[PDB]
């Protein structure tokens, strides 16, 4: 009914240093109303970005925001080890009901 | 700035429960505060908010009817009075803020609702 | 193919025995053939409806009292900017060396040039203060 984000893709490899680069798919345009949250296994989810490019305080710049209309992309560059977690990406174009990505899996070699 | 979730636990199918979070270190009163389960394995669903008006209050298609939301800001204290509770909704709940950015920044460490199909 | 043909605030339709409908409650299209309305942008939360949404524009959102809309189609909500800097397209960004803003909701303009009318600088400028001038 409404609207549907899809992350892209929904496990991702990779090693330490490297810079990473996850979709995030609105199945209509939604401008830039996305968020950005890494949840690590067990711990509450952490906001990343907000309003799809600025970052929350306390959030590395090795993390950046990316994306209006319909393709959106967080990229972690320089991997680090504590960047290893499920990362997720919200909408708030609507409020009623905010929906999710159902996450993307960063994992190492 | 610190979100306390309470009142989760076990319960038959048909049954009620009533989740408490529990603010400090911010102003309560001019927040924007949500519900957002996750069941275990899944991920983030939205629940419910409640505006700080407290006059708005909405709710997620699947918990229409069966779910309340409903805050006391003078006990700084958000709620949500589950009832009907089904199989689906075993999750753990997490009380969520909205202050100034669009963005969730500060979420509980949540509660565990767990229903005995 | 006939859709080209309709109008915003319409949708091409399969349904036979009618080319376009009109746009279902909750749903805009300001261009003409598209197959699908899109789902008018709600403004809740921390944003508040300037416009309503019509069945051929979205709803257009605006910003708190004390706050401004930033970002492509108000996609945020920033505070009004404090003193010693100024609202820029990329949100609040603090004054260039030789600017100052003394307030809030302010713009930097440059520093007075003391020398130009014949004075010296007694106290320099910062990002939040003028330059005090004496005589020379």
């Amino acid at each position: 009914s409404d609207i549907q984000m899809t992350q892209s893709p929904s496990s991702l490899s990779a090693s330490v240093g490297d810079r990473v680069t996850i979709t995030c798919r609105a199945s209509q345009s939604i401008g830039s109303t996305l968020n950005w949250y890494q949840q690590k296994p067990g711990k509450a989810p952490k906001l990343l970005i907000y309003g799809a490019s600025s970052l929350q305080s306390g959030v590395p710049s090795r993390f950046s925001g990316s994306g209006s209309g319909t393709d959106f992309t967080l990229t972690i560059s320089s991997l680090q080890p504590e960047d290893f977690a499920t990362y997720y990406c919200q909408q708030y174009y609507t409020w009623v009901p905010f929906t999710f990505g159902q996450g993307t899996k960063l994992e190492i070699k | 700035v610190q979100l306390l979730e309470s009142g989760g636990g076990l319960v038959q199918p048909g049954g009620s429960l009533r989740l408490s979070c529990a603010a400090s270190g911010f102003n309560f009163g001019y927040s924007y505060m949500s519900w957002v389960r996750q069941a275990p394995g899944k991920g983030l669903e939205w629940v419910s908010s409640i505006g700080s008006t407290s006059s708005h209050t909405y709710y997620a298609d699947s918990v229409k009817g069966r779910f309340t939301i409903s805050r006391d800001n003078s006990k700084n204290t958000l709620y949500l009075q589950m009832n009907s509770l089904r199989a689906e909704d075993t999750a753990v709940y997490y009380c969520a803020r909205v202050y100034s950015s669009p963005g969730i920044d500060y979420w509980g460490q949540g509660t565990l609702v767990t229903v005995s199909s | 193919d006939p859709c080209s043909n309709c109008p915003a605030g319409t949708f091409c339709d399969n349904n036979r025995n009618q080319i376009c409908s009109p746009c279902p409650p909750n749903s805009f299209s300001s261009a003409g053939g598209q197959r699908t309305c899109d789902i008018c942008r709600q403004c809740k939360g921390v944003f508040r409806t300037r416009k309503e949404c019509s069945s051929t524009s979205n709803a257009e959102c605006d910003c708190t009292p004390g706050f401004h809309c930033l970002g492509a189609g108000c996609s945020m909500c920033e505070q009004d900017c404090k003193q010693g800097q100024e609202l820029t397209k990329k949100g609040c960004k603090d004054c260039s060396f030789g600017t100052f803003n003394d307030q809030k909701r302010g713009i930097c303009r440059p520093w007075t040039d003391c020398s130009l009318d014949g004075k010296s600088v007694l106290v320099q400028g910062t990002k939040e203060r003028d330059v005090v001038c004496g005589p020379g």
